[PDB]
Formats: structure tokens, sequence, C-alpha cells
């Protein structure tokens, strides 16, 4: 099933999107 | 055809994988532990071919950000 895989990729990338990597 | 598009965006973005792999190591100390994990998860992601185009757009933005926060310019 490709929704489950697509969802895992997006949740992961949403976590890098939201991280500002404040340095 | 938009699969021939995804394939081409992916071939092109991979040029930045050395810089992501380098960041994860060269900043091992000043990085969170889960930040190290996700950089690793992102480099694996770019090994596959079944990435959606919307995922590719996010990666494009994620990589702009890294380039700006580490060794900028």
């Amino acid at each position: 099933e490709p929704k489950i895989k697509e969802d895992a990729d997006n949740a992961m990338l949403d976590s890098l999107l939201a991280d500002p990597f404040e340095n | 055809s938009m699969k021939e598009k995804v394939k081409a965006k992916l071939v092109e973005i991979r040029k930045f994988v050395p810089f992501i792999r380098r960041v994860r190591i060269d900043f091992q100390d000043t990085l969170s532990k889960v930040q190290g994990h996700r950089l690793d998860a992102l480099v694996n992601l770019l090994d596959r071919e079944d990435v959606s185009m919307s995922s590719l757009n996010k990666i494009e933005v994620i990589i702009d950000k890294l380039r700006t926060r580490f060794n900028p310019r």
C-alpha cells in the first residue's frame, strides 16, 4: 500500500521542514 | 510523464547528498541526536526511486536551509 509509505516519507520531511536548525 | 519528471528531479537533487552526509558528521557534536537521525533518513530516502514529487519539493526546501545554516554562502 502506497499511502502508508507516502505518509511515512512526508511526516519525516515535515520534521526537517519545521526544524530551523537554529545554529 | 510526471514520473519521467520525478526521476529527473531525483537524479539532480542527489548531487547534494555528499553535503548532507558531510554536515551530519562535521557537526555531529552541535547537532541534536534526532537531527542526526533525520539527515540519515533523508540520505536513504534519496536512494529510492518511488519518491513523490511533493516529497521532492520539500527536500528542495530542506536542502536550501541546510546550505544556509552550515558553511553558508
